């Protein structure tokens, strides 16, 4: 699912550059010819403001975490036999180790 | 099951379960050593900051599993990519405590206690040392000690 | 709501942070790709800045007592540096364009 | 001719030699490069001693 | 729209400059923690360190304790008679945040590099008071203010980027053994001053202006209840298989 989020905000992106390509094609038409003080169209702008909401929408949920405010939900599932052992004192002297001495 | 659990797998999942495992710091040595190895072998190309790690808790397991090949094997590439290291010195007093002449591994933590003043991991393991070797009374009183 | 935990608040802070910079960041690349007078720049940014809330509004919907304890910093959050690094991307691309 | 006003705004400026704006811009790359590595190492070495 | 201008400069002013302040950035962040070092720690200042974040959790934490461990706890911290606090006793350029003068520097050499030049226009209204401000090597009195320099470019750069930065950087938590480490000399890091005396004789008297309240007491709010969610838990804990 992610990477078809990342994907579709590549394509918006790369839609607004285009976009963005075709208003500079636009603007350097207009430079030519004097007067004719007009907007660029409302076809490529309704296609940029397209690619703005599309990237807009990945954007979110790329990075989604919202992890739980309650801690005592994540130490809600783990057992007290797991917690008994401690990496730090750690006697090397069991059965399973003279019955795994042979092989 | 086993070349049946091999075929359907990732690293990627693998150093996954491995790192959960570390986090909740469970006793499956069987199976931690089951694991190291085979990433060790198969991939060993990348993540060499996890990989050292991934080193270091082989060893912890195969210290306890069977096998002190293995150990050795990463304490050698432990030792050429750090040189002086007190976590290696520790693994390997540990190691050193595990086979025989548990004195030995003693002053080489009384070393590490002259080198470095504040190691808790040294006196922790000193402490277990003689939890094991003699009464139990001496030793709750050195972690009383410690713990003041 | 007895025991919070601080490590949960900062990454949801982190999280609403980084999507707030990210849109703000865009919404100034849309607004300097079409070229408007600062009153109407201001208004679209903050239309943006709504319609983003409103989306992260959204996201949470059910159980969202969990997620957040109030909605002021949803809401309000992340106005003047936003603003801040998107009046950066609005001119960047509008000179580029037009001046150039 | 031609004659100017107020000396140039419009025009680059003929003096801008690029060997030292490449060379720093270049030089940058390099040193943070070079302090990824040093900073990635350093963090490791405190985490391990 | 007007002063039209070469497209030559843009790619030789603008790309350049952008590039250069987000790498001087970068090296200044790398650099920044490449020089931090570490600070010596005597084993004391740990030990009181921890006395007064158990004094802390204490206060915090002390609701749900038995009332007779709390007073032994207390007493133990007070001892009129002889007392641990009392007693044990210790004996005794403008550098600020330099952030602002490697920019300062920075922007100098690029104005000073680029005399004459026009960079890019602002499309806010600005005022004519702010004139000398932005041009800066310009001499026109009919332009407009929206035409900046360099210099208020890198300027308004610095700060375009600053919660860029954060955005590729973050926070690390790692290294459960040396978290512990971590936390003592953060800790220590903190109580380096030395005020020992007063230290402990304001904490000897807030520990005393704390009351005791125990949150056991309220234990009917429970037992009337209902308890579903204990199998709304335990369906969704069947499905899982044992590898």
């Amino acid at each position: 699912a992610p990477s078809l989020w990342k994907g579709l905000v590549g394509i918006g992106l790369f839609a607004l550059a285009h976009a963005a390509f075709s208003a500079a094609q636009h603007r350097s038409y207009m430079r030519l010819t004097e007067k004719e003080d007009e907007s660029l169209p409302i076809d490529i702008v309704l296609q940029t403001l397209l690619a703005f909401a599309v990237t807009c929408y990945g954007i979110v949920h790329i990075a989604g975490e919202f992890k739980d405010m309650d801690a005592t939900s994540e130490l809600k599932n783990k057992t007290f036999d797991t917690l008994r052992n401690h990496p730090s004192f750690y006697v090397f002297n069991h059965r399973g180790r003279v019955l795994f001495r042979p092989s | 099951a086993k070349v049946s659990e091999l075929y359907d797998v990732t690293w990627e999942e693998m150093r996954d379960k491995m790192r959960k495992w570390r986090e909740e710091n469970s006793r499956n040595s069987e199976q931690i050593v089951e694991v190291g190895e085979e990433l060790i072998n198969e991939y060993a190309s990348k993540l060499g900051d996890d990989i050292w790690i991934i080193y270091e808790q082989v060893m912890i397991a195969a210290l306890d599993y069977g096998r002190d090949d293995l150990a050795l094997f990463c304490l050698q590439e432990l030792r050429r990519q750090f040189p002086g290291s007190h976590r290696v010195k520790r693994l390997t007093g540990m190691r050193f405590e595990a086979m025989e002449r548990y004195d030995d591994a003693i002053q080489l933590y009384d070393r590490i206690l002259q080198e470095d003043p504040t190691n808790t991991a040294a006196r922790k393991r000193k402490i277990a040392i003689r939890k094991a070797q003699g009464k139990n009374v001496e030793a709750i009183r050195e972690l009383n000690e410690y713990l003041e | 709501p007895p025991f919070i935990s601080e490590a949960a608040v900062r990454g949801n802070a982190a999280v609403l942070d980084y999507c707030r910079t990210s849109v703000s960041a865009l919404s100034g690349a849309t607004a300097g790709i079409l070229g408007l007078t600062g009153l109407y720049g201001f208004i679209f940014y903050l239309l943006a800045s709504v319609l983003l809330s409103l989306l992260l509004i959204l996201k949470a919907g059910r159980r969202w007592n969990k997620y957040f304890k109030s909605r002021r910093p949803l809401f309000t959050g992340g106005l003047i540096g936003g603003l801040f690094t998107y009046v950066l991307f609005w001119t960047f691309l509008y000179g580029m364009v037009h001046v150039y | 001719t031609r004659v100017y006003p107020s000396k140039q705004f419009d025009v680059l400026k003929d003096d801008y030699d690029y060997v030292l704006i490449s060379s720093v811009l270049f030089g940058l790359v390099f040193a943070t490069m070079i302090t990824k590595r040093l900073a990635q190492v350093k963090l490791l070495n405190r985490a391990w001693r | 729209p007007e002063l039209l201008l070469d497209s030559n400069i843009r790619l030789w002013v603008v790309l350049p400059i952008v590039i250069i302040t987000f790498f001087v950035g970068m090296i200044r962040h790398y650099v920044s923690i490449l020089l931090q070092s570490d600070k010596k720690l005597t084993q004391e200042q740990v030990s009181d360190s921890q006395v007064l974040i158990r004094s802390r959790v204490l206060r915090e934490n002390g609701k749900y304790i038995p009332k007779q461990s709390f007073l032994t706890r207390k007493y133990y911290f007070n001892n009129p008679e002889d007392g641990f606090f009392k007693k044990t006793k210790r004996k005794v350029m403008k550098g600020n945040v330099t952030n602002v003068l490697p920019m300062i520097l920075i922007g100098g050499w690029i104005n000073m590099t680029f005399s004459g030049f026009v960079t890019t226009k602002v499309p806010f209204p600005l005022t004519l008071r702010f004139k000398p401000m932005l041009q800066q090597g310009i001499e026109l009195l009919t332009l407009d203010a929206s035409w900046v320099s360099s210099a208020s470019w890198y300027f308004l750069n610095v700060f375009g980027l600053r919660s860029i930065y954060s955005l590729i950087l973050g926070q690390d938590n790692a290294a459960d053994q040396s978290r512990m480490m971590q936390e003592q000399m953060t800790g220590a890091a903190m109580a380096m001053p030395a005020d020992t005396n007063k230290a402990f004789k304001t904490e000897w008297e807030a520990l005393e202006l704390t009351d005791h309240q125990w949150a056991l007491d309220d234990v009917e709010e429970e037992l009337m209840a209902k308890d579903l969610h204990f199998e709304g838990m335990f369906k969704k804990e069947l499905q899982t298989s044992i590898f």
